[PDB]
């Protein structure tokens, strides 16, 4: 999916250099891409993070979405975001909050269906009844309905 | 609809709101120019006689007297709000850390290899 | 070990101490608080030996050793034998001493004030440590468990102190201590195996009971029933592997001696339960607090790890209760544990970085600081 | 300190030049201090829209 | 904020404070008359609390708390706690700060002084108001009632005003101050409950007492033969669910609390009742006024709003009246909120804007101002 390369924007990069600088260990001897699964428990256990053969092996299930035990730099900084949400740097809370009061135009405090309807439609991106409740249940966290403002923030945080 | 959809469609959502607050400092900018020229009303300083002048710099003694008056006003305006932010904010800050906050912490990590 | 002046946290029953360092969830050892001695006189030369054992050591020798318990109903009554086994606790086995660490202790509201004094003195003078607090158990299961309100049974080794809580105050009026605890239940339950033909009088053998119960027993939430059935069939039976290759075969007694939880009158004491108990420390507040106390039954400490509590518990209350209300009850796996968590998140929490006893108010006032400064 | 905010003109005692100079100046004063007033406006509005903000995830959180 | 600098009213009586801004038909929303305290000492750390609470903070958070009311019998004598209820007011459920708008409170005239000067410098000084205007609750209730002739009765919390009012002109003479008020018959039924067996002594039994009296009680019209089948039969008894779960049946004195407003030795007041004060009221105008009175006995504030009251009022008055005349009570649905909505449209009038106190006037002759400028 999208977060593939929503990470590799996400991501900063000074990340990735030491990213690519561990990254070229995983060889055992003259590989191409035939990274294994098994390895994963300790790939994760390399790149600065303390796993737990649980996570490694949820991974193993969770990540491997092309089954083929193999892993893009996408799918790379993805499961690196969607777990630690090395995101793109969710720019504040306060200037988000000067975005959420152009979120609410209507100055409510609250991102509304109506309100993420009409800034999606400010993006131009039309509104799906799925988007803007994707969007509203995603930042919506006491499911009022609309988005209240730190509902916004956990939702906009680590978010460009 | 994993983690991709929503972020990338709130992404894009925060995008329009970065686009619409560059957009109010921009209308800060430009209504502030144009307050700058009505409110600050221009000097007819060209032909005129002793008096007059003598008045009008009078009247801009009077102004820049004015003019920082409301500018204290709209300051102090924005000081209270500051008050009141870190008194709501103080209250937000200790009830969200009560959701989270005792639970913010990360232990029993060795025990898989102790 | 560590590389941070975090607190340090234990908490030290008439059981075992559970200790380990603030901001852990959990204790990083459990020290028994046991000095064992060797009732034997010794014939071999080169062997070694203590003068006296510890902990861990006096479990694991216990074969030829007495083993005593310095506290007694939560007061220590032989400091000095305190003294030994926190030695060992901090220096030879969580690698952490008082000494380069400020202090938390766990205790009842109504400990004798004594008892506080004494062990106040003991990590000041004796350990050094740079400060000190000791906290309430009931505060620290909430802090623990979620909450800031309910009723909080700690179920200690020697002693139940059950204290109502609301908005973070204490309500002490409505404090129902009951001088029933898990050491008590071993009590019965060895009164009752002795019937069967497996007398636990010394040491080793009271260890063993002590573990039997931890292992087989359980409260079931309707008693009467349970025994209609284990008092008529086998199938309800089981059998406990003694140290020597033996076992004991046990009934009833299986969940005779949990019910003393709620029967008291088992082991001579004059009292309705734990459940009657707790009812009266809500029954016994506001009317406008009692219905935040009824969601809140909150069960810490020791012995709530018996099957069945959360239920027998939670119905009991409810045929006391009045009706139309929601009796709640908290039993989460911080149990037993969640008095020392509880220490660990008081003794990190950046709210309670002022209410830490230095020493240098230590020595200005004497140990009775702590009745002014903690509680 | 608004006495002080505001600058005491030379008004009568100078000739045209110096005297449309100290016009000017104040008047430039006022220009600049309606651009801050403006800019203290907009935050102004900024900060009660996060005020109401507050309250409202107060209700949220209370 | 508002889409005109239109006054805020805020009605604060002796029970609760009723506010919103001025050309409305209702308050925003209605407080307690309440600043609660804590009667409790802190165990857990970290946990908020206020030193105070107010309204309905004061209220939600009671159970822990001892609650004040800073008015007596329309008085108010702590000044500090309604700076507090205000503050609350305004700025959280009104969402407008009084600096940008004029503010008009009420008081009956019989209040001895303390009480308009401090509302009135409480609101100049605290909150720098730019206007002030202090109301007769009289005139508030007329307006909100749709007359101009008749005999307010405002029975309320604090204290029965009983003031008449003839084509808009106070008739002084014939004011009669009497101590009978709601918050007499909230006590007298505490103590009846208490005979019952369901004793009521603490704030938040009184609290709960005044929500059992406005839920459960009525006056009736016949309060004799009333009580001889109610304080005979069950089936006139009425359930009320107490906070915890427990209940309360209410038979006689259900009616027997609101009666002693026509029965004040109930609470050894050495009065008329209700209904004779406000026939003395009528008697003590002119004859050529009397008719219009009796013809317009107008019901305002609380209490009126028991069953059988209006009945109950209309016949005793009947019976004092003399014959031929037509005895009648208005009892319009703005009844207990008719001094705020009198507030809003005396706010609003364009013959009312020439009576408000600026915040010029204020400062050159101080709060002794409130005696020239607004009645």
């Amino acid at each position: 999916d999208d977060i593939y390369k929503a990470a590799v924007e996400q991501l900063t990069e000074e990340q990735k250099n030491e990213f690519k600088a561990a990254f070229d260990i995983f060889v055992l001897g003259a590989e191409d891409g035939c990274i294994s699964t098994k390895e994963l428990g300790k790939v994760m256990r390399m790149l600065g993070q303390n796993p737990t053969p649980e996570e490694l092996q949820e991974m193993i299930d969770e990540v491997d979405e092309d089954g083929s035990g193999t892993v893009d730099f996408d799918e790379f900084l993805v499961m690196m975001v969607r777990c630690m949400k090395d995101d793109s740097k969710g720019k504040s809370e306060e200037e988000l909050s000067d975005l959420f009061r152009m979120f609410d135009k209507n100055a409510d405090g609250y991102i509304d269906l109506d309100e993420l309807k009409i800034m999606l439609q400010a993006t131009g991106e039309t509104i799906t009844e799925d988007d803007i409740e994707e969007l509203m249940k995603d930042g919506d966290k006491n499911n009022d309905g609309r988005i209240d403002y730190d509902e916004f923030l956990e939702f906009m945080k680590g978010v460009e | 609809i994993s983690a991709s959809r929503k972020l990338q469609l709130k992404t894009l959502l925060l995008q329009i709101a970065k686009q619409e607050l560059e957009r109010e400092a921009e209308e800060r900018r430009g209504e502030k120019g144009r307050a700058l020229s009505t409110r600050c009303q221009p000097l007819e300083l060209a032909g005129l006689g002793f008096a007059e002048l003598q008045d009008l710099c009078r009247q801009l003694h009077a102004r820049v007297d004015k003019v920082d008056e409301e500018r204290y006003d709209i300051e102090a305006k924005v000081t209270k709000n500051i008050t009141e932010i870190a008194d709501l904010t103080q209250k937000i800050f200790d009830l969200r850390g009560k959701f989270k906050r005792p639970t913010l912490r990360r232990v029993r990590i060795s025990a898989d290899a102790m | 070990d560590e590389d941070e002046t975090t607190a340090l946290v234990c908490d030290n029953g008439s059981g075992l101490v559970k200790a380990g360092f603030a901001g852990d969830d959990a204790p990083r050892a459990v020290f028994p608080s046991i000095v064992g001695r060797p009732r034997h006189q010794g014939v071999m030369v080169g062997m070694g030996q203590k003068d006296s054992y510890v902990g861990d050591e006096a479990q694991s020798k216990r074969g030829i050793l007495t083993l005593k318990y310095p506290i007694e109903h939560g007061i220590i009554t032989n400091w000095d034998d305190m003294e030994k086994i926190w030695h060992h606790t901090f220096y030879n086995e969580l690698r952490v001493a008082p000494e380069e660490h400020p202090t938390l202790l766990t205790e009842a509201p109504l400990n004798p004030k004594a008892n506080r004094e004494k062990m106040t003195q003991i990590m000041f003078e004796t350990f050094n440590v740079p400060a000190m607090y000791v906290a309430i158990q009931a505060v620290l299961s909430l802090y623990a468990s979620g909450r800031t309100t309910g009723i909080v049974l700690d179920s200690g080794d020697g002693v139940t102190h059950n204290v109502p809580i609301y908005e973070g105050y204490a309500l002490p009026h409505a404090i129902m201590r009951l001088d029933l605890a898990g050491r008590d239940l071993t009590d019965y339950l060895m009164k009752i195996l002795t019937e069967r033909g497996y007398s636990f009088v010394t040491t080793a053998e009271r260890e063993i009971v002590r573990d039997i119960k931890e292992k087989l027993c359980y409260v079931a939430l309707d008693f009467e029933n349970e025994m209609a059935t284990a008092a008529s069939s086998s199938s309800l039976e089981k059998s406990y592997e003694l140290p020597d290759g033996q076992v004991i075969t046990i009934g009833n007694e299986r969940f005779r001696c949990p019910e003393t939880l709620f029967q008291p009158s088992f082991i001579g004491m004059e009292s309705a339960g734990i459940h009657e108990t707790t009812y009266n420390s809500i029954m016994k507040c506001d009317i406008d607090i009692r219905k935040d106390l009824y969601a809140n039954n909150v069960m810490s400490g020791g012995t709530t790890m018996y099957p069945g509590i959360a239920d027998r518990m939670q119905k009991e209350i409810t045929a006391l209760a009045p009706s139309t209300m929601k009796i709640k009850i908290i039993a989460p796996p911080e149990r037993k544990y969640s008095v020392w968590i509880g220490g660990s998140i008081l003794a990190s929490l950046s709210t309670f970085q002022q209410m830490w006893i230095t020493k240098q108010e230590y020595d200005e006032a004497g140990p009775s600081i702590v009745h002014r400064k903690c509680f | 300190i608004l006495a002080e905010r505001r600058k005491v003109l030379a008004i009568d005692h100078l000739n045209e030049d110096q005297l449309r100079e100290k016009a000017k100046e104040l008047w430039q004063s006022i220009y600049n201090l309606e651009a801050e007033k403006f800019d203290l406006q907009e935050k102004f509005k900024q900060q009660k829209y996060e005020i109401n903000v507050l309250r409202n995830r107060i209700n949220d959180n209370q």
